[PDB]
């Protein structure tokens, strides 16, 4: 009867009520990201929650090393990032057996959104509730960052975000473009490409971070890594003391 | 002219100039111009912000529908 | 023209005109009606006379005062007609044949307009009956049965005579009943009929003339039907709903049986509806459903219609001096609860949301009785609805949605008994912090029990600072003690509370009211981002602009703060495409109420909407979809539009510093999703100066026109509900000074548009950005138009 | 005169208003916003013939200017900021009890009053020579090619002739002499589109009463049975077959209990041989109108001996001359 509701087939004005349903489902962390390109560095900054002092920060994770130059940051249920991350980090350790070169960003991203596209057209199995957003600093393109999401699309970004409050960090984004009128970060360093996109975070959610609150993700040529707890401090450290 | 005047004497419809006494007239049986039995309990017009038409124009109106219409159903 | 006028006469009724000049048109329509020779809008001309013979024209009734009128109608005429719907010989002529739509069409309208025309054959032409009568049965075969029979029903006057009364007629209808099985075909009309005539005989008995030349016809154990023609009518009632399924329209099918009932010679009757109601019980079952779940249903709501139907007619004359001890006693509305509760109950629980809604919707008629059972039906209600908000049902969904119909198909009649009424400010509160945001069904059937709450009840502190006040203490502690004891098998009537205690609970209950609508606007946020559509955006908004009229200026004043406060502050705009509705019309009808509101409000949705624009908003051009960047935006611009149209009178204050915004988001600002919506800001100002509308809506006014604080069922029974100190409605009324304003807007603003416009025309065909703003100016035109559309007179031409 | 009353701020009809600074001021302003939208019609469809968005904004602004007069009849129903009277309605109304209604709902049931004297209010009017400007634009508008324009002027010429006077006619006397002009200019989608606007309810109706006119066209409609090229001769074959469906005439004496219209006859003397004038007047715009079918019925029998053979609409005459020699209320045999 009333079924288009429940599988992913068509309801009568061509939509699709699973995925817009799924998409819901990744600010159910109440995380949020945004990631910037560099002169040649990618950067990812996720926010961390530990609310339980249970808890273990340091298997507390939203970010993924996918492979050597490949990195990857879900907005979404922890079960189903993982589900994706796994799958990610045997879909680039086979191209590069098969192919013979490493596996490059834009290719893992639309090989997830592919993948997230037949989600999109079979009865049985249904999408995931994650927005992957994939960064490296390929050989061939430079700084990377690509974003998949359940609906099946994907499509490459000068900087992004993603989740809750999405719209207040993109538009500080946006206003940051629109006036240096480029398509990166003009700074050489890594770390003041991570100190930048920690500032227009915090300008933008209008609250502070310590050492705690805070993930980051970085992309060099020929590493991806996260920094460590202290590894951020000094980033705090240094952004104070000029702001 | 008058010709007006004389129709609304055959279509009982020559009301009373005064409102007060119509008002009381339209709701009494042994009255000429008998028109409801009943008085509404919620009588809407008059919680209207301005002063509706006059219940003489009322009649002026309903003769110029009943003569027409007579003109109209007798011709085919 | 003749249907022009015909028209222009329809209108004329709004207002009053003698019985005497009634006798007059009825006359005419009577026999235009039954022209024939050409083209004729019939459905028109039997709708006159169907309304100018209206039987509750405002409690008036028509029929009556043009019989004492002396109308009188040939019936010759309509007999002749409906007589043409034989079998003519030679086939070469014979012009109507039924079957065939088009004619079958004619045939149900003369028949209807006959009906409408029975009271005024002559009851004088005492062999009118008789005479009619002998022909139609010559008339009588086989082939004939299916045009004869209905005629019978509504060509015939129910006369009743010294020697020949119409009852004489019943023998005869009890032949052809009784000798085919149930036949819908033929059935109907046997229901119509001594139901209908049954009705009269009522009717006529009662105040009035009891007579028409005979009260010769008795009434006594069943109505005016044998003792067997009673009992054969029982069985085949029973084979309707057991057997046969034979009924339609059921309204008709069940008048005799109700219009058979002797206020002192019930007994007899009440004992046949009850093996009645012990047979059909099984079938009411909600898992027993078959062809007959209809039958069943669409008759327990029919007779309990038909019934009400005739108490509230007696009621009503035994405001008139004349009880008859024909009439309903006290003690028939109770055997009526003994009987339909357990089958009422079934129903209501069944399968089809529809067929139960006809099960429910039994409780208000019931309960309209007052009968001494009331407790019964209120006892069950409460308990299926705090077991289901205490999720004792949650592995059952229909109980859930079921109970909570049953509760509001009976909230205005809690607020009412005073022991009932208690309950009503927990079970409100509980609603509104369980409203659902993933079942939309759940929602739109507790917004149903929230704004039925909020229609007959006034939002009000009705403490007098008694100290002791507060809602625990007070009030729970009674109302789980009231439920303990409804629990255990006992009743209402067994439970005893002091006068005392009872009114600690009901004023200590009118606490709770603030800290519940922090939690309903809370819930409003919630669901502007809900794929929740259309039907139910509207149905809340209903509900929240109830919510503030039945609210006293402390209350209100708290609730506009509220608002206010989380209007602005708030995470809840995010997902794509959001239902603004739901929280600028709820501002707009704050500001009705109370446009002192305005002068700050509007204000800031400016000095708000210029920082957006001014950081890019709208910078980015779409047709098609509203950017997401841009929501905020769109916020803003809503409300403004949303509380412009009802800012009247107040907005002379900032007149100028309106129409400088105005032209400065026209200036900027251009994309034709959002010039769709800017060029609305133009129209919700001057509509809102010369619109000629109401304010006021408040449940009680002012705060004080005090018919004091026993002053909750919001009047609704109360004969003051209407007398005019209490319905003294605002109204604005445009002045000089709004219409003056009002006319310097519609020249400013069409000018601004006319020369930007005029401007254009040094033609960019490319710039697109081009047929923006030509579009753009354009939308600002039209609504300028709009809403000052109420200075314009179409006669202005002639002049 | 005046029966409805609405407040109309500058007095009822009592020329109160003529008298008035502020009504002269008022109108002088829709003359300039109605010279203006013809202003900038004329200037479209002269340098963006080729653009939709633009001509339905326009057509909006017109729907608007002809019908939003007296009233406010387009956002005349959106959910605005007032609680709705049928919702409340159901809310507190129980049947067979009178009224039982809270403060609230009585305050919106006479707002819903006024709001329906307003309405009231006839804006059908005389066509104001600008008027009749613009409604031939809109015609050249739902006469245009392009289905995303010409679609809502269809729609938005509607609204315009429940608003002016024996408009259809104006409407008709532009129609065939362009559908006319369409069929020698060739193939044109003019044709395909003028066969759409004929299927409008409100015209294709007010055609079974043209009897002047629907002489000439019929014989169009056959010209058009070919599809030289398109949807075309479909259309025209449905068209030529729903007209045979209407029509007719009625002679007869309205068999009427002559009771009909006595009980409302004025005293009036013989200030009613009027009525017998009438009787006469509209009995030979009746045979007039019976001789121009007959007229068209000789006419047609003419296209049916005399043409060798055209195939297959030979049908329509058929199917005409029968509800027609066979009719009565008159028909010559």
């Amino acid at each position: 009867a009333g079924y288009d509701r429940h599988i992913t087939i068509f309801s009568p004005e061509g939509r699709l009520y699973q995925v817009e349903y799924a998409f819901k489902a990744t600010n159910q962390t109440n995380i949020n990201s945004l990631a910037v390109r560099g002169k040649d560095c990618t950067v990812v900054i996720s926010q961390k929650k530990v609310p339980d002092k249970l808890l273990d920060p340091t298997t507390v994770s939203y970010i993924f090393c996918i492979s050597r130059t490949i990195g990857m940051v879900v907005n979404g249920p922890i079960p189903d990032a993982r589900n994706a991350a796994l799958r990610a980090k045997a879909e680039a350790a086979e191209f590069r057996y098969k192919y013979g070169y490493d596996m490059p960003c834009d290719v893992l991203a639309k090989r997830m959104a592919n993948l997230s596209q037949i989600y999109t057209q079979r009865a049985y199995m249904r999408p995931l509730g994650v927005i992957l957003t994939f960064v490296s600093v390929d050989e061939e393109l430079g700084p990377s960052i690509y974003k998949t999401d359940p609906a099946g699309y994907y499509v490459g970004y000068k900087a992004t975000a993603t989740g809750p409050k999405q719209q207040e960090i993109t538009t500080n984004l946006e206003n940051h473009f629109k006036k240096s009128k480029i398509d990166h970060i003009n700074e050489e360093s890594w770390e003041k490409v991570v100190e930048f996109a920690i500032t227009h975070m915090i300008d933008a959610l209008g609250t502070e971070f310590s050492k705690n609150d805070l993930e980051v993700g970085v992309a060099t040529k020929d590493k991806f890594f996260t920094l460590s707890a202290e590894n951020i401090e000094e980033r705090l450290v240094a952004i104070a003391e000029q702001d | 002219t008058s010709l007006l005047n004389e129709r609304l004497q055959h279509y009982t419809l020559d009301y009373v100039s005064d409102r007060a006494q119509h008002m009381k007239n339209i709701y009494d049986p042994s009255s000429r111009w008998f028109s409801r039995s009943v008085r509404p309990e919620f009588p809407i017009e008059e919680f209207l912000p301005y002063k509706t038409e006059s219940h003489e124009d009322q009649a002026k109106y309903l003769c110029h529908v009943l003569v027409n219409l007579y003109i109209a159903i007798s011709s085919l | 023209n003749v249907n022009h006028w015909t028209n222009e006469l329809k209108n004329c009724l709004h207002f009053d005109f003698p019985v005497a000049l009634r006798k007059s048109l009825a006359t005419v329509y009577y026999y235009l009606s039954l022209v024939q020779g050409q083209k004729v809008y019939r459905q028109m001309h039997v709708d006159m006379f169907e309304r100018l013979v209206s039987l509750d024209d405002d409690r008036t009734q028509f029929t009556e005062l043009l019989q004492k009128q002396g109308l009188l109608l040939d019936h010759q005429i309509m007999l002749n007609f409906l007589c043409e719907f034989l079998p003519y010989p030679d086939p070469d002529y014979a012009r109507y044949e039924l079957s065939s739509k088009e004619d079958l069409q004619l045939f149900r309208l003369l028949l209807k307009h006959a009906h409408n025309a029975k009271p005024f054959f002559d009851k004088s032409k005492e062999s009118l009956l008789v005479d009619t009568m002998n022909f139609l049965l010559s008339s009588l075969a086989p082939s004939t049965m299916m045009a004869v029979m209905p005629i019978v029903t509504s060509v015939v006057p129910y006369h009743y005579h010294i020697h020949s009364k119409i009852i004489d007629y019943f023998p005869f209808c009890y032949s052809i009943w009784s000798s085919v099985s149930a036949n819908v075909a033929i059935d109907t009309h046997m229901y119509d009929f001594v139901g209908s005539i049954s009705k009269d005989v009522h009717n006529k008995i009662l105040s009035s003339e009891h007579e028409k030349d005979v009260v010769g016809v008795e009434f006594g154990e069943f109505g005016i039907f044998t003792d067997d023609q009673m009992t054969f009518m029982f069985n085949r009632l029973q084979g309707h709903l057991r057997t046969d399924g034979q009924i339609h329209s059921y309204s008709r099918t069940v008048k005799p049986f109700v219009y058979a009932i002797n206020g002192s010679k019930k007994d007899r009757f009440f004992e046949k509806l009850v093996s009645l109601a012990k047979a059909i019980e099984t079938f009411i079952h909600p898992s027993n459903n078959g062809f007959w779940t209809k039958p069943n249903a669409k008759f327990v709501h029919a007779f309990i219609k038909s019934y009400h139907g005739r108490v509230k007619y007696e009621e009503d004359i035994c405001a008139r001096g004349v009880t008859n001890g024909i009439c309903l006693t006290s003690f028939c509305h109770e055997e009526i609860v003994e009987i339909f509760l357990n089958i009422i109950s079934l129903g209501s629980q069944n399968k089809n949301p529809d067929i139960a809604n006809y099960y429910i919707s039994c409780f208000a008629y019931l309960l309209e009785l007052d009968p001494s059972n009331a407790y019964l039906i209120y006892d069950k209600i409460l308990i299926d609805l705090y077991d289901t908000l205490a999720d004792q049902f949650i592995n059952s969904r229909h109980r859930i949605i079921s109970s909570l119909k049953q509760f509001t198909r009976v909230i205005r009649f809690i607020v009412m008994d005073k022991l009932y009424r208690v309950h009503i400010t927990n079970v409100l509160s509980m609603l509104v912090s369980k409203l659902d945001m993933n079942d939309t069904n759940l929602t739109s059937n507790l917004i149903n029990g929230i704004v039925s709450i909020a229609a007959f009840i006034p939002i009000q502190d009705l403490t007098g600072e008694d100290d002791y006040i507060s809602f625990e203490s007070d009030t729970l502690p009674l109302v789980q003690q009231h439920f303990y004891h409804i629990k255990c098998g006992e009743s209402s009537k067994t439970f005893r509370v002091d006068d005392e205690l009872l009114n600690n609970a009901f004023k200590a209950s009118t606490t709770v009211f603030q800290s519940m609508l922090k939690v309903y606007v809370e819930k409003i946020f919630q669901l502007v981002d809900v794929d929740l559509e259309d039907s139910l955006v509207t149905k809340i908004n209903q509900t929240t602009m109830i919510l503030q009229e039945s609210m006293d200026d402390k209350i209100f004043n708290y609730f506009a703060s509220l608002l206010n406060r989380n209007f602005w502050s708030n995470d809840s705009f995010k997902e794509k495409d959001p239902n603004y509705e739901l929280v600028t019309i709820p501002l707009a009808a704050l500001v009705r109420r109370n446009n002192g509101l305005s002068k700050e409000l509007v204000r800031t949705l400016l000095f708000h909407i210029k920082e957006q624009i001014k950081r890019g908003a709208g910078s980015v051009r779409s047709t098609s979809e509203i950017q997401q960047r841009d929501v905020k935006l769109v916020l803003y611009l809503t409300a403004l539009n949303d509380v412009l149209r009802n800012c009247h009178e107040s907005l002379l204050e900032y007149s100028d510093e309106l129409i400088t915004f105005m032209k400065y988001l026209y200036d900027n600002v251009t994309n034709p999703p959002l010039d769709v919506i800017t060029s609305i800001v133009i129209h919700s100002a001057l509509a809102t100066l010369c619109t000629t509308e109401i304010t006021d809506c408040r449940l009680f006014p002012e705060d004080s026109k005090i018919p004091e604080k026993d002053r909750w069922g919001g009047l609704q029974f109360d004969p003051r509900r209407f007398d005019k100190q209490h319905l003294s409605f605002q109204w604005h009324v445009p002045s000089s000074d709004e219409i003056t304003l009002s006319i310097s807007i519609l020249e400013s603003l069409s000018e601004y548009c006319i020369n930007n416009v005029e401007e254009l025309m040094k033609a960019p065909r490319h710039d697109s950005e081009y047929g923006d703003m030509i579009q753009k100016y354009v939308l600002v035109m039209t609504h300028t138009l709009s809403g000052s559309s109420l200075l314009f007179d179409p006669d202005f031409n002639k002049y | 005169l005046d029966i409805y009353t609405c407040n109309y701020y500058f007095g009822n009809t009592t020329e109160e208003k003529l008298q008035n600074p502020n009504y002269l001021n008022v109108h002088r302003v829709r003359a300039r916003i109605g010279h203006f939208f013809h202003k900038l019609y004329v200037f479209l469809s002269t340098n963006f013939e080729n653009n939709t968005n633009m001509f339905q904004i326009l057509l909006h602004g017109l729907k608007v200017w002809f019908t939003d007069l007296g009233q406010e009849t387009v956002f005349n129903e959106d959910p605005n900021a007032f609680i709705d009277v049928d919702f409340l309605e159901n809310v507190q109304s129980l049947s067979h009890v009178n009224e039982p209604f809270t403060r609230t709902n009585f305050a919106i049931r006479a707002n819903s009053l006024h709001q329906s004297r307003v309405l009231l209010h006839s804006t059908n009017r005389k066509a104001s020579k600008l008027e009749n400007l613009l409604l031939v634009d809109i015609i050249q508008l739902a006469t245009s090619l392009y289905p995303d324009i010409y679609k809502p002027a269809q729609g938005t010429l509607v609204h315009c002739m429940k608003q002016l006077v024996g408009s259809y006619g104006v409407v008709i006397n532009k129609i065939i002499p362009s559908l006319e002009k369409a069929i020698k200019d060739h193939d044109y989608m003019k044709i395909q589109v003028i066969l759409n606007v004929l299927l409008i309810k409100k015209i294709h109706r007010k055609l079974m009463t043209d009897y002047k006119d629907i002489g000439r066209l019929i014989f169009l409609l056959i010209e058009c049975c070919r599809v030289n090229e398109l949807e075309i001769g479909m259309y025209a074959d449905k068209i030529l077959t729903d007209i045979v469906i209407g029509i007719k005439i009625p002679s007869s004496v309205c068999v009427i209990s002559d009771q009909a219209f006595l009980p409302l006859a004025p005293p009036d003397g013989t200030i009613n041989l009027q009525v017998e004038a009438v009787k006469l007047a509209k009995k030979k715009k009746r045979e007039y109108y019976l001789s121009l079918l007959v007229d068209l019925q000789d006419k047609l029998l003419d296209k049916l001996d005399n043409e060798k053979d055209m195939g297959w609409k030979i049908r329509m005459f058929i199917l005409r001359f029968v509800t027609q020699i066979q009719s009565n209320l008159e028909s010559k045999p």
